[PDB]
């Protein structure tokens, strides 16, 4: 049962959650190799379908490693899980959980940013249009609509949608609800 | 005297006439109805044939010939009603209503029996306090009331909700309840309709319970009846691949034999020619050709829409009898209230239990299209025509009530439900990164492989793919499949319509009218070609 | 005896559930029908519908429930026949039609009045000598005998004589002989039957003039009225562009009215059905989408293969029927030899007269194919059992030998129409000119024009492109035709056997009623189109 | 009357089959120009779908010439009346007649010979059977059939099939039904 303790502190998840989620993991691992590779997450079926499920499936992966356990499953899949009120208002100790807004906001900021320089390009935000708008739409637009959005977004004048104006700009936007999970028990 | 060059004789074609007209008519007016995407964006189609019907029997009216028309049993639920059903089964997006199959499930015979029982029980306790007053009528009578009285059609108004809400599961218990509930309200329909053959007095405790236990073998016979002939049905297209032209004949009578077999063994015949639909789905309309296969799909809205003008045609000619007008003040207003109020408590409870152990909850906005959702059409209607005039004895207030109900239900909350929605749901870089949102949740949710029945779609995958497709496609259909197999084994308002939908927004639609294909499935081949071919990156 | 939990209900679904498990066991059955060439071409497909229906009737007499089963008029005349003659209308190759509708008008009219009138009228002649011999029957009964039994139906042997001898002419008489005797018999039929109810000795002088201005007045009424509905129908697809899922439901519906309209108007409702398929046939799949067309051609022979299927289970079902059969040797040896030798000779005097005003004779082989080309089947048969058992006394007598000619027709002569011709039409260079001459021909008898209605052909084109198409053809779509007319205006051993081109006049058309049977002849015309018009921009115009 | 007089003398036509031929001829000219074009001949509907069609029309009009006008359309088209027997055995005077077994045989021969040779050179069968023969077909196998038919008719040494050879090899088919046409009177 430690196991599945360590995990819980790390991430906040409950014991049947990552029972749950365990047993997901090692129905995903076909092939039976302790961990999970980049085409194992690519013979989900209906990842392929998801215009963003390539930067997604990266985003599972730490940066030069081409593989993934079940702690880094759990840590990358985490910052899904939906703030309670009332546990925040009670311990109040750190910003910490990988569950928090800035969590989320920064999990989908690093699948804008391929480099994670920390900082999205313009070249950065117009591949990751192109790669979620469809092919019918002119390259023209696409890269009006690029530059548009760092313009309303860098509101400095380094012509970059760094991550603090990134949460400046969706501070409108209920990331707290569009990106959270009942993960079931 | 003698012998007559050319007589008029409208008596003998009369009953084809009128019901040929009935059709034409109805065709002509969803000529007029289609017409602008202004009118049927906003009324729904049920609307139309429920005016339509009114219009036409007010005509029958001043022919002063409403007493030539009556449904009668055998016609309803041997003609009338396996057209809708098995048009209902055969569009069934299969991975959605199999993902959801609790979920509609308890939607759909749960919320049915709920409704029903609540409703009678209501209307009854209402009755014991003397509101009503002086009504020859029983508790079985309540009952079968509240059972016809929950045959809800919410798939009526789908095409109108999801110009402002689109949520393809919402689609799919809408689309599931409005198909199942028809099984569960006929199977409780005929339960109560025998208690009133026997009578508040002879039914005693092993009665209602045989009456519980036949709810069950009822329902559960009837599916497996229908997967049976759904699964003859698919094998029996495996044969024909050389006479192309009998397969359209062979999806219609095989599924009506599974639909009378179970008639005949006293099982749902609904729930039979909804799973003959449902199940033979994959392997008909593989086996099938393509040119076949829209002879199949064309004459299922044509059956279908049929059948269902007719059941209109019949509701306003009862709509315009002036001598079943029986009008309760409290009955029909109270009718009104309860069908309405534990039609939304039921769809809140439910709603509430189910998202106890759900990864995507059921929002307010969903629970409100359900509750919303009543409109009462065709069955609910046909079932109270049907009833027994003398076994019960107030059955001209049950035909009028439920022909108000219809009315308000389809005109008043079929018209009022995309202004309420649109109500009750009431920056470039705000809606992109929404859309990203959107596209990473989908994928998380996908990951985990909480939101289907993965394991069981994995272990029917498993058994479909080795074991039944190698009796119910023909050899080279296996031998292409599994070479297509291998081959992939190795692998502001501007930028809202350019961006990509996620895959839970996709907008499906079922009319039972018009062919409605699901038009975001080619977001679906567009974005699997771009992969694929980013799959040819590495070569393999 | 209290509440039944499950009750098994077989007489609730006993009348729906029996028809559907006719037609699925005729679609079973035609799914091993088709399986071998070897069979198709050989046996025509009304002889495994009449088996099949024996062998069904057979498991019904098993079952003794023979009197369970009762061909009703209001059944066969409203639901029954109709989708036979609207499948027989809709999928008529126009051109040949009406470029042959004098040559189908006589052998379809005047060949079913002469059938009819010839062996009613043998019959009788024989019924006064006495060979028969002690039956209550009248001249009026063996009229409305020989009326029924003149419901010939040619195109039923079409798919296996066309094995051996292919003519399009021929094709088209058998074809519009088949779908217009049925109008001209069930004209006939009503006229007698009507005759029959006012007896032998009431029916005066004027009483037979107006049944003769009856005929008349009957089967042009109705083909007026299925011209009406015809534009009606054409015209209401023209405004389906955007409602594209009703087109099928409205080319069934408005012919079904059409048919109906003059049921009511007590004319003749297959002419009014035929004609609204056959004049609907240009517009109607012009406006339509090809989706669409392919319900529409798809359910016409769901809807005919099934009313087909039913009446020979009818049929099947009458012939174990114990106490239906009566057989009189003279009546039944003389009908099959009446009804075969009066075909012959009325097909034989037709002919000549035909070939006396004709560009392509109708050859010696043709004829006989006519001639053998009986095969009485659904409609005779079911005019029959719709008589009046007590108006004609001797109706018993009448469905045996109907049922007995229909087996022999469709089952001896059916089966041995392809030996016979093949027997009666009994080198690399030879073969090469051969097919020259026939091209040289078709290209003479093109040249002067005499061989279709070419004066009412151009005049109706000019007609329809100017007038009609501007009523029934959709804005844009006359806009696009124009177009493409415009664009086309300035335009204005056995190895060898099968890669030669076939002449026009052998085209191998054929009708089913039971299986979409394209014309793939008509890919030659094409193929031949695209090279000529190669050609013709070679000229550089 | 005379008009329909020397036409009934030089092709053997009756007065009514001759007016009826006018009739059709008038028709055909649409244009009102006395006499009939190539085009005229080719807006007939059905002769574009006919494989020979082309040919056809050329047989209709004079060698250089470009045109033909009424009298020549009934004279070649005069070849294709049936003969009669009791006519030829009872006035034995000569073998004039343009329906003649041996004119239809020489008219499709000049269908034959484009050059109008009077003899068939391989290259002239092989445009003929090409012509009139599918386009799936090999050439190799078009080629096989020319010369096949050459050599089986040309009994002569010379690689050609000249017209004697030609009436030789049809002494078999019935010319004299399969060329032979009932014009109406
Ligand atoms: C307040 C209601 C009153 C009490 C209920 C009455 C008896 C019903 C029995 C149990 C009801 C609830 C079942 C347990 C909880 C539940 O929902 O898990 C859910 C299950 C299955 O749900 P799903 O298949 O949709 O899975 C989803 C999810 O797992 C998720 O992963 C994804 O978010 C999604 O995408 C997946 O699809 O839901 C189901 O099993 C539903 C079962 C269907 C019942 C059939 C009818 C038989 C009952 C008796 C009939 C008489 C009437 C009774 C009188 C009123
Ligand atoms: C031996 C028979 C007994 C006497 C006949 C009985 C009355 C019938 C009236 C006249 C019959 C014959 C009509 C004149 C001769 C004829 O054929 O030119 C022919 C015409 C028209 O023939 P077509 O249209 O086919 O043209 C062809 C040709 O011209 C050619 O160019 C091409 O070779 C080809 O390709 C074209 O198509 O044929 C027709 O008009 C046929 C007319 C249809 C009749 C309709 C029925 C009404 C009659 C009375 C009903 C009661 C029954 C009577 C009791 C028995």
């Amino acid at each position: 049962d430690e196991e599945l303790e360590e995990i819980k502190k790390e991430t906040g998840f409950s014991h049947s959650q990552i029972t749950r989620l365990y047993s997901r993991f090692t129905s995903l691992d076909k092939g039976e190799n302790g961990t999970l590779s980049r085409e194992d997450f690519q013979r989900i079926p209906e990842l392929a379908i998801n215009p963003l499920g390539d930067r997604i499936i990266n985003a599972f992966f730490p940066e030069g490693e081409d593989q993934v356990n079940f702690r880094g499953f759990m840590r990358t899949l985490a910052h899904f899980r939906p703030i309670e009120d009332n546990e925040k208002s009670k311990d109040v100790n750190g910003p910490e959980p990988l569950n928090s807004r800035s969590n989320k906001l920064h999990f989908a900021f690093r699948l804008y940013d391929l480099d994670k320089d920390e900082k999205i390009s313009r070249d950065e935000l117009l591949q990751v249009l192109r790669m979620m708008v469809g092919v019918n739409i002119s390259d023209e637009q696409l890269g009006s609509i690029a530059d548009r959005t760092i313009q309303e977004a860098d509101q400095d004048g380094d012509s970059i949608a760094s991550f603090t104006e990134f949460v400046k700009v969706l501070e409108k936007v209920d990331v707290e609800q569009k990106m959270s999970i009942r993960f079931l028990h | 005297g003698g012998f007559q060059v050319v007589t008029f004789e409208w008596a003998h074609v009369q009953d084809p006439y009128v019901i040929a007209l009935w059709i034409l008519v109805a065709s002509l007016a969803k000529i007029g109805f289609h017409l602008s995407h202004k009118v049927t964006s906003v009324v729904p189609e049920s609307a139309l044939l429920i005016v339509l019907g009114l219009v036409l029997g007010g005509i029958v009216w001043a022919a002063d010939h409403i007493a030539s028309f009556t449904l009668t049993p055998t016609v309803f639920f041997f003609y009338l009603l396996p057209p809708i059903v098995l048009d209902a089964g055969y569009f069934m997006p299969n991975r959605l209503f199999f993902g959801n199959l609790g979920t509609i499930l308890l939607y759909a015979v749960v919320g049915t029996v709920w409704n029903a029982a609540t409703t009678g029980l209501s209307l009854y306790g209402v009755f014991l306090s003397g509101l009503m007053g002086d009504l020859q009528i029983g508790l079985l009578d309540f009952l079968l009331f509240g059972s016809l009285m929950a045959a809800v059609d919410p798939v009526a108004v789908l095409a109108v909700f999801e110009e402002v809400h689109v949520n393809e599961v919402l689609f799919i218990i809408v689309f599931g309840e409005s198909l199942l509930n028809d099984a569960v309200t006929v199977v409780l329909y005929n339960v109560f309709e025998s208690f009133v053959a026997l009578g508040g007095d002879n039914v005693t405790g092993v009665d209602c319970v045989k009456g519980i236990v036949s709810f069950f073998v009822v329902s559960l016979g009837g599916t497996l009846v229908g997967v049976v002939f759904a699964f003859l049905l698919s094998l029996v297209t495996r044969f024909t691949k050389h006479v192309r032209i009998i397969e359209p004949g062979f999806v219609f009578i095989i599924s009506y034999l599974s639909y009378l077999t179970s008639e005949m063994l006293s099982l749902s015949a609904i729930l039979a020619i909804t799973f003959c639909g449902i199940c033979c789905q994959k392997y008909v309309k593989a086996n099938i050709s393509e040119q076949s296969a829209t002879t199949v799909r064309y004459t299922m809205k044509m059956l279908a829409s049929s059948a269902e003008t007719i059941i209109f045609m019949f509701l306003g000619i009862s709509a315009v009898n002036p001598f079943i007008w029986t009008w309760n003040t409290a009955f029909v207003l109270l009718t009104l209230v309860f069908i309405s109020v534990y039609r939304a408590i039921g769809v809140v409870l439910q709603t509430w239990l189910l998202n106890r152990y759900r990864m995507v909850q059921l929002e307010p906005i969903d629970q409100v299209v359900l509750s919303y959702g009543g409109l009462r059409g065709a069955v609910a209607f046909a079932l109270v025509v049907l009833l027994d005039g003398d076994k019960v004895k107030e059955k001209n207030l049950f035909v009028s009530t439920t022909i108000i109900v219809v009315f308000f239900t389809v005109i008043f909350q079929g018209l009022t439900i995309k202004p309420l929605v649109q109500w009750l749901k009431v920056r470039l870089n705000e809606k992109l990164h929404g859309r990203a949102f959107d596209h990473i949740l989908s994928a998380i949710e996908d990951i985990s492989g909480q939101i289907g029945h993965n394991y069981l779609r994995d272990k029917w995958s498993h058994f479909d793919r080795k074991f039944l497709s190698r009796v119910l496609m023909r050899r080279s259909a296996q031998k292409s499949r599994d070479r297509i197999l291998n081959v992939f084994h190795e692998l502001h308002h501007t930028l809202q319509q350019y961006l990509y939908k996620p895959r839970q927004e996709y907008k499906h639609l079922y009319s039972r009218h018009e062919l409605t294909p699901t038009e975001d499935e080619k977001q679906d081949r567009e974005i699997f070609h771009r992969t694929m071919r980013k799959r040819l990156e590495s070569f393999k």
